[PDB]
């Protein structure tokens, strides 16, 4: 039927994000942890349908798409409800830019830190490079969300870049990286932000 | 003035040729202006970072390479520059990325390393193989991987332009490709951009 197959690996922040969007959509989808040796059968497959056993991969009968943006957009086509993006073509683009930043800065770096051959000095730099631009980042993500929410109070769409970041905090927490902030309610926001139901359900 | 938008562009730059090809496609009343033919003071006024294709209208200014084109297609919706069939559109959105990422770099590397003729001799031999084996793999379709004109075609149109201006030309010895390029340059979009 709706044979949507999502290929994943445990603790792979991309997978975790696609898995929580699919949840929100209410899309039915056979998640597949390739880390698990039971699915040796699917992993054999994956390396047929993607140039480098790419993860995550969203496979259906018609296509096998990888790469976060493509995927996130792909899901928007497939399950329109509820909306993932703003509606005003200016704000849509801004988010597309921001998502591309949050990615080259935290998302892929988070993945470098998981490699077991990283040179002790390498990461300390990575982590701290991350600590620098995270608060400013969060602050940007909010501002934009205040805009798009207010430009249309009737639209009632979700802010994908808020979801995405909830994960960047959850991995900051997973990797024992500190979130440098005194600001009272930022931490209140953060805590509430990790306390949204579907996030828990994703973990 | 009423030039709803204006596109500032550099010469021999695909990213700008991509944008001009799609703005034409959108029958849009836009002013187009060049760089190099601007005051070193204003160039910094509009785009403070020397990125160069920059589209600006009344209350917005944009140049993010990987996002600009998607924006034109969304801002001025008709005619649509993506497929209608979900699945098709989904995989065009992927071929776009693969293009911007695995193919456009071959361009820079044909330029940045071009002041040397022994390297070129080999690179042109590669671009030869890489296409040789796909010129078969695609056929029986009017434009690229669709029925109608996609952003994907804008991407490729512009890319070819720059490469054949590096000396890399497509011959009778590729096939459905040469004529797909012939068709590409047949379009009033691609033609006002090539001259």
């Amino acid at each position: 039927s709706n044979a949507m197959l999502l290929y994943t690996k445990k603790d792979d922040i991309y997978s975790d994000i696609v898995r929580m969007i699919l949840l929100i959509k209410g899309a039915n989808a056979k998640i597949v942890d390739v880390s698990k040796e039971e699915n040796s059968k699917h992993l054999e497959e994956l390396n047929i349908i993607t140039p480098n056993g790419n993860i995550p991969t969203l496979s259906t009968d018609d296509f096998a798409v990888y790469r976060l943006s493509v995927i996130i957009e792909a899901i928007e086509d497939l399950y329109p409800f509820p909306p993932m993006f703003p509606v005003f073509p200016k704000q849509r683009a801004n988010a597309r830019i921001l998502l591309e930043y949050v990615n080259k800065t935290f998302l892929q770096n988070i993945i470098k830190l998981q490699s077991p051959d990283l040179d002790e000095k390498q990461a300390n730099e990575i982590k701290m490079l991350m600590q620098r631009d995270i608060i400013s980042t969060y602050k940007k993500i909010v501002s934009e969300r205040e805009v798009n929410a207010e430009s249309n109070p009737d639209a009632q769409n979700i802010n994908v870049l808020t979801l995405i970041i909830t994960f960047v905090f959850y991995y900051f927490i997973k990797l024992k990286i500190s979130i440098p902030t005194k600001d009272k309610n930022i931490i209140k926001e953060i805590k509430e932000l990790l306390s949204e139901p579907n996030f828990i359900k994703t973990i | 003035s009423n030039a709803m938008v204006t596109l500032y562009t550099t010469k021999y730059c695909p990213y700008s040729l991509r944008a001009r090809i799609a703005l034409a496609e959108k029958k849009m009343s836009t002013d187009i202006v060049e760089a190099g033919d601007l005051e070193p003071a204003m160039i910094k006024k509009i785009t403070p970072n020397g990125v160069f294709p920059v589209l600006m209208e009344k209350d917005y200014s944009i140049n993010n390479r990987k996002a600009l084109l998607i924006y034109i297609d969304e801002r001025f919706p008709a005619p649509s520059l993506l497929p209608n069939v979900v699945n098709e559109r989904i995989k065009i959105r992927l071929s776009l990325d693969k293009i911007d990422n695995e193919w456009y770099p071959v361009l820079d590397q044909i330029r940045k390393h071009r002041s040397d003729q022994k390297m070129l001799e080999s690179m042109f031999k590669d671009l030869k193989e890489s296409l040789l084996a796909m010129e078969k793999a695609f056929t029986g379709s009017e434009f690229f991987i669709s029925s109608g004109f996609t952003l994907a075609d804008c991407y490729i149109a512009a890319l070819i332009i720059c490469l054949e201006a590096e000396g890399f030309i497509i011959d009778d010895e590729y096939g459905a490709i040469y004529e797909y390029k012939k068709r590409l340059f047949a379009r009033d979009s691609v033609k006002k951009a090539n001259i």
